[PDB]
C-alpha cells in the first residue's frame, strides 16, 4: 500500500539526516580547505583538531540536523495523516501540525525549533564553562 | 542513501568547480554618463557581452546590470538594465556563458528574460542551465512535415491546417480576441509542452493571461517568460530569447512544444529603441535595419527537430494596427513564415470569434497535409464564403432569388452551418476529427 | 477516493523531501564556506609562493597599464614581495604601498585605465557564487 512509501520516506529521510553525523564532519573539513585553498592559492596550515571542532560546532546549529524535522500539513487531511504515519512519525521524533496556508491535500516539511523553554536550558550548560587560550 | 548519495554528489561536484574559479578580476572605468547610453573603457568585450558596474552604498557595494551595445575601438558603449542614479565619475566595470534554468522544472512556472520567477515562488530547482545563445539548429539535419498538429481550434484545422515543426503567423489588433485564441491553442493544442513568449504585452495584461486564459488547464502544460513594456528592450529581447531556448531545449528531449511569441512587433519594437538609441539611422521604415536581420533570426529556431526526434511548432503574433499592410514587420512576418492566422475586426465587432479571415490567412503546408477530398472541401468553404460576405446586402432587401447564382445560392442556404462552424467558443475544444467530422455533417460524402 | 487524495499527500510529501535534496546540500556547503571563511581570515601566512606568481602573471598580463599603475599587498606580505619582485616592479614602472585591506596572498593593480584585482576578497565573492548561482 501507500503505507510502506510514506512510512519509508520518513524512515529513509530521517536515517539519511542521522547518517549525516558521523560522516559529515571530515566532508565538511576537506571542502572548507579546498575553498580555502583555492581562494589563497596555497595550502594554509591550519588545526584540524580545531577546525573539525568548529564545523561540529556549525552542524549543531541547524535544527534540522540538532533538533527533528516537522511535517505539517492542511489541517482537513491533519486526522488522516496521524493515523496513517502517526506510529511511523513519533518513533522518529517527528512533530506533525495542520497549516492553514497550504492547500487541501498538500504537505510542507520544515525543521521545528521546538520550545524556547527547551532550547534555553540547553544554552546554559554550553555557557557554563569557558576554555582557555 | 539514495538521497545521501544525492547529497555527497551534489557536494562532490561542487569542489570539482571550485577549480574554475578566477583567479584574478580586471576592471574598467566608466568614463561618460551623459545620456541612457554609457561609455566605458579599460576592458574590451564582445557584443551582449553582461558588464557590471559598480556603485557604492558606503559600507556595501552593489552592483548595477550593464550590457555591451556597441563600441569606438577604445571604448565600451554600455546600456543599463536598471537605473545608474548614484553611479561616480570614473566607477569601476567588469564582466561577468551565463546560465540559464531549463528543465521540467520550468512547467508550471512564470519567468521573466533573466530566469527570475515572476509568481512569487522560489527559483525553480536548477539541476541544468544552458545559454540564451547556441548555435542555430542547422536546418540541413532537421526533417520535413509530415504531421497534422492538432490546434484544437476547428477553423484552423479543418480550413486553415498547420503541422508539427511549422511556423505561424498571427496578425489582428486590440479587442479582436487574439489574447484569448491564443489561450485557446495553448490549452487545447496538442503537444507536449507549450512555451508562452510574452514581450512587451501590457503588465497587467499579462496577469489577466496567466490568471484568467491560460487557466489552470494550461498553467500547468506550460511555461511562461514574461518581458512586459515596462522593462527595458533588452530585457525584452532575452524574453523572446530564452522563451525560444527553453522550447529548443525541451525539443532536444523529444518533446514536441507550441511557441507562442507575443508579440514579433514588439520584439521588433524593442530592438527598434536599442538600434536607434546607438545611432543605427532607420532605413526601411524608419525602422532601423537590424530589425530585419533579427525577425529572421528568431524565426528560424523554430522548426522540426532532428527524425525520430520532438518538434517546435510556433506562432508569431504580429499586432497589425489599423488598416494596413504599410507596416513592414508584417511585410517581413509574411516573407519569413509559413502562413499566418489574420483576424478580422469586422468579425470581432459581429461578435463571431474566433475572428479569423479564412481570405487573408493562409497555410502553406495544408495541402501537403491533407486529403485531395479534403482540400476540395476547403476550397469550396472559402468560395462559398467569400460568395457570401461581397453580396450579404441584397439578401436582405430580397433581392435574390434562387437560380441565377449556384455559389452564393447554395453558400446561403449553408450559412447557418457555416457561420457555426467557424465559430467556436473559449472553453469548446474541437479535435482533430471533430473538426473533419464537422466538414462532412456539411458538404459530402 | 481516499485512495484518490490519501495518495496526494504520498506524492506531494515525495516531492517536498526531494525539495530540500538541493536546499539540505546546499546548507551543508554554506558550513564547510563558513569554515573555509574562518581559516582564512584566521590566519597569516609566511608564504608568498602563490602570491609572488600571480604578480609575476599581472606583470605579463596584457594589455598593459599606462596609468602609473600601483600593485597593493597587505603590510605584511609587502617587505617580502618587495625584496623578492621589487627590482622587477621597477622595470615594469610599477610602484609599490601597503593596503591594510587586502588579505594575505592577494593583490590589486590599479590605474587609471583600471585595475588587475587579485584579491582574495573577491575570489570568496566569486567563489560562494559558484556555490550559489541566485547570488
Ligand atoms: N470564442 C469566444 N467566445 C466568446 N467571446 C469571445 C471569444 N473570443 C473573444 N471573445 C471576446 O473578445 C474579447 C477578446 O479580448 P482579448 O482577446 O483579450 O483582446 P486582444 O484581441 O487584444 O487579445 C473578449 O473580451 C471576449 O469577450
Amino acid at each position: 500500500p501507500i503505507h510502506a512509501r510514506m512510512q519509508q520516506l520518513v524512515s529513509e529521510f530521517q536515517n539519511t539526516l542521522d547518517a549525516l553525523d558521523s560522516v559529515i564532519a571530515s566532508r565538511l573539513m576537506q571542502m572548507a580547505l579546498e575553498a580555502a585553498r583555492q581562494v589563497i592559492g596555497q595550502t594554509p596550515a591550519v588545526d584540524n583538531s580545531a577546525l573539525i571542532k568548529q564545523i561540529q560546532q556549525l552542524l549543531q546549529q541547524e535544527p534540522l540536523f540538532s533538533g527533528k524535522p516537522q511535517l505539517r500539513v492542511h489541517p482537513d487531511d491533519l486526522q488522516r495523516v496521524e493515523e496513517m504515519l502517526g506510529a511511523t512519525l513519533s518513533l522518529h521524533g517527528w512533530r506533525l501540525r495542520g497549516d492553514p496556508t497550504l492547500h487541501h491535500g498538500g504537505c510542507k516539511v520544515s525543521a521545528d525549533e521546538g520550545d524556547l523553554d527547551a532550547s534555553v536550558a540547553t544554552r546554559w550548560q554550553e555557557l557554563c564553562r569557558l576554555a582557555a587560550p | 542513501t539514495t538521497r545521501l548519495t544525492r547529497w555527497l554528489t551534489a557536494l562532490d561536484n561542487f569542489e570539482a568547480k571550485m577549480a574554475l574559479l578566477p583567479a584574478v578580476r580586471r576592471y574598467g572605468r566608466l568614463t561618460r554618463a551623459t545620456g541612457l547610453v554609457l561609455e566605458a573603457t579599460g576592458l574590451q568585450l564582445p557584443l551582449g557581452a553582461t558588464c557590471i558596474i559598480e556603485r557604492q552604498d558606503g559600507p556595501e557595494t552593489k552592483e548595477v546590470e550593464s550590457e555591451v551595445v556597441g563600441f569606438n575601438g577604445q571604448r565600451l558603449f554600455l546600456m543599463p538594465l536598471e537605473e545608474v542614479e548614484g553611479i561616480l565619475p570614473g566607477a569601476r566595470v567588469y564582466a561577468r556563458g551565463k546560465q540559464l534554468p531549463l528543465g521540467p522544472a520550468l512547467l508550471g512556472r512564470v519567468l521573466d528574460g533573466g530566469g527570475k520567477p515572476l509568481d512569487g515562488l522560489p527559483a525553480p530547482d536548477t539541476l541544468e542551465t544552458g545559454a540564451l545563445i547556441t548555435p542555430p539548429f542547422n536546418p540541413l539535419q532537421r526533417t520535413p512535415i509530415e504531421h497534422v498538429l492538432d490546434t484544437g481550434v476547428r477553423a484552423i484545422n479543418a480550413l486553415l491546417t498547420v503541422g508539427r515543426g511549422q511556423r505561424m503567423g498571427l496578425f489582428a489588433g486590440s479587442g479582436v480576441g487574439k489574447s484569448v485564441l491564443l489561450g485557446m491553442m495553448a490549452r487545447y493544442t496538442r503537444a507536449d509542452v507549450i512555451v508562452v513568449g510574452l514581450i512587451g504585452e501590457r503588465g497587467r495584461e499579462v496577469k489577466d493571461f496567466i490568471e484568467n486564459i491560460l487557466g489552470p488547464d494550461g498553467r500547468a502544460r506550460s511555461v511562461v517568460i514574461a518581458a512586459p513594456a515596462d522593462v527595458s528592450p533588452l530585457l525584452r529581447m532575452q524574453g523572446a530569447a530564452y522563451a525560444t531556448r527553453i522550447a529548443e531545449d525541451f525539443r532536444d528531449r523529444g518533446q514536441h512544444v507550441l511557441l507562442i511569441m507575443d508579440s514579433l512587433t514588439r520584439y521588433a519594437m524593442a530592438q527598434r529603441e536599442i538600434a536607434l538609441a546607438i545611432g543605427e539611422p532607420p532605413a526601411t521604415k524608419g525602422y532601423p535595419p537590424s530589425v530585419f536581420a533579427k525577425l529572421p533570426a528568431l524565426v528560424e529556431r523554430a522548426g522540426n527537430g532532428i527524425h525520430g526526434g520532438g518538434s517546435i511548432t510556433a506562432f508569431y503574433t504580429v499586432l497589425t494596427e489599423g488598416d494596413d499592410q504599410q507596416d513592414p514587420i508584417a511585410d517581413s512576418a509574411r516573407a519569413i513564415l509559413d502562413g499566418h492566422i489574420v483576424l478580422s475586426r469586422r468579425l470581432a465587432e459581429a461578435g463571431h470569434y474566433p475572428a479569423i479571415d479564412i481570405e487573408a490567412s493562409i497555410s502553406r503546408a495544408m495541402t501537403a497535409l491533407i486529403t485531395e477530398q479534403h482540400y476540395a472541401r476547403v476550397r469550396l468553404f472559402k468560395q462559398l464564403l467569400s460568395s457570401f460576405q461581397r453580396n450579404r446586402d441584397l439578401v436582405s432587401v430580397g433581392a435574390y432569388a434562387k437560380g441565377s447564382d449556384p455559389m452564393l445560392d447554395k453558400a446561403i442556404t449553408l450559412w447557418p452551418q457555416l457561420e457555426a462552424f467557424l465559430q467556436q467558443g473559449i472553453f469548446e475544444r474541437a479535435d482533430w476529427e471533430d473538426s473533419l467530422q464537422a466538414l462532412d455533417l456539411i458538404f459530402p460524402t
